[PDB]
């Protein structure tokens, strides 16, 4: 009954998050840069389909996610998935100023987003998140630490005590994270605001990204896997 | 949902 | 700039002072409403609600240190979920109500998604004991948060001053749990707590800014000059 | 813009 989350001290919880971490995966091999809304809509989703199961089994190794039920498991999973995935994209794209890295074979800047109908403003928000992590020299730590708190929180409210115990040891964790890289008290909280105000923007670009996926289904401009579209169909 | 099953797995 | 200037106490107190006014709503409870009636006496709501949310941020310190183009930007991006934690902070005492007004309030028998959204958010304020020393400074880092992503050198320089007003509203915070006795490690879990509720407001912004759109394609719900330019500033 | 006009009243 009681969650092992909570017994974890917080160098633990940061080795079991960055050892549950999934693999960055390529697309296509193909020499051709996607210009049109098929090719680079077939990519992306393509994409997503199987970045989607390594972040099922992701979920399940972040400590206190297994002691749900596995409807709450779902729910928060269909809430959070488009954070995630955005989330993780950003990071990979830190290293690379005006570009977004979907894959290490596909690099993609705003003149291609300017293609598929409706993109280049989702794909703007991407650029300015990953300019500001930059900026703010995000360290992988952190990074892991954002991405499962995204996971627990996003969905909690629509439940809706443990998820919020674990969210506190989460904190307790980045915050562990700052001392140990040297800030002071007053750097470590101001720190911790800038990196979860960041998290109100991921929402706000996975709404956008949402709703821009749904015409994508409604216009069929590439048929999407079963899995994506009830990841879709979720958000109703 | 298949993402019941997954999560299963 | 007077606001990076302002010591945490006098922060607290420029926004409270600052605070707009609870106005009343048009509800008759002897008069029929439609759910599209209904609906109007919101829109209606929100509708003046907005007129004094425009004369509040002049006040929020920093806000007006900005270009007029950067300040129209923050509220378009803001306004909506600005009006739900003030309707959210006003629900607080009413389980499973919404307080719109001093004589509308509602149950959710009485959009339900949204509805119930608003209701576990005030169920979250409850169950933090939120402070209203703690919601003037959140509602200040929605307006100045919410839009700073999506804005020459020159309109770097704004951003600049945004991060900076929201660093210090982030050391009041701090202040305001610190005098209240907590300790650092409570008072970094309830700065968490209190920012990552932010994200859920965010969320419902979204949804109802959905729903305000189907609502003028339906034509049945009468909208204000000012809220159709809202809406098609979130496009 | 309504909201412009009243921003600089
Ligand atoms: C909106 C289509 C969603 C497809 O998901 C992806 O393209 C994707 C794949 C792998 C890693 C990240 C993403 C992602 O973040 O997509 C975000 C996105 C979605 C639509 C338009 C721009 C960006
Ligand atoms: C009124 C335009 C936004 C659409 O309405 C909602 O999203 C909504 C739905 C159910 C309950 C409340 C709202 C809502 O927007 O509440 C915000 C509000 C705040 C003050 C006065 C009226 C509405």
């Amino acid at each position: 009954k009681n969650s092992l989350a909570l017994s974890l001290t917080a160098d633990q919880m940061v080795s079991a998050l960055l050892d549950a971490e999934p693999p960055i995966l390529y697309s296509e091999y193909d020499p051709t840069r996607p210009f049109s809304e098929a090719s680079m809509m077939g990519l992306l989703t393509n994409l997503a389909d199987r970045e989607l199961v390594h972040m099922i089994n992701w979920a399940k190794r972040v400590p206190g996610f297994v002691d749900l039920t596995l409807h709450d498991q779902v729910h928060l999973l269909e809430c959070a998935w488009l954070e995630i995935l955005m989330i993780g994209l950003v990071w990979r794209s830190m290293e690379h100023p005006g570009k977004l890295l979907f894959a290490p074979n596909l690099l993609l800047d705003r003149n291609q987003g300017k293609c598929v109908e409706g993109m280049v403003e989702i794909f703007d928000m991407l650029l300015a998140t990953s300019s500001r992590f930059r900026m703010m020299n995000l360290q992988g730590e952190e990074f892991v630490c954002l991405k499962s708190i995204i996971l627990l929180n996003s969905g909690v409210y629509t439940f809706l005590d443990h998820i919020h115990r674990v969210l506190d040891k989460i904190t307790d964790t980045l915050i562990h994270l700052m001392a140990k890289a040297g800030l002071t008290l007053q750097q470590q909280h101001q720190r911790l605001a800038q990196l979860l105000l960041i998290l109100s923007h991921i929402r706000h670009m996975s709404n956008k990204g949402m709703e821009h996926l749904y015409s994508m289904k409604c216009k069929n401009v590439v048929p999407l896997s079963d899995l994506l579209l009830e990841m879709l169909d979720a958000h109703r | 949902k298949i993402l019941h099953r997954l999560l299963q797995e």
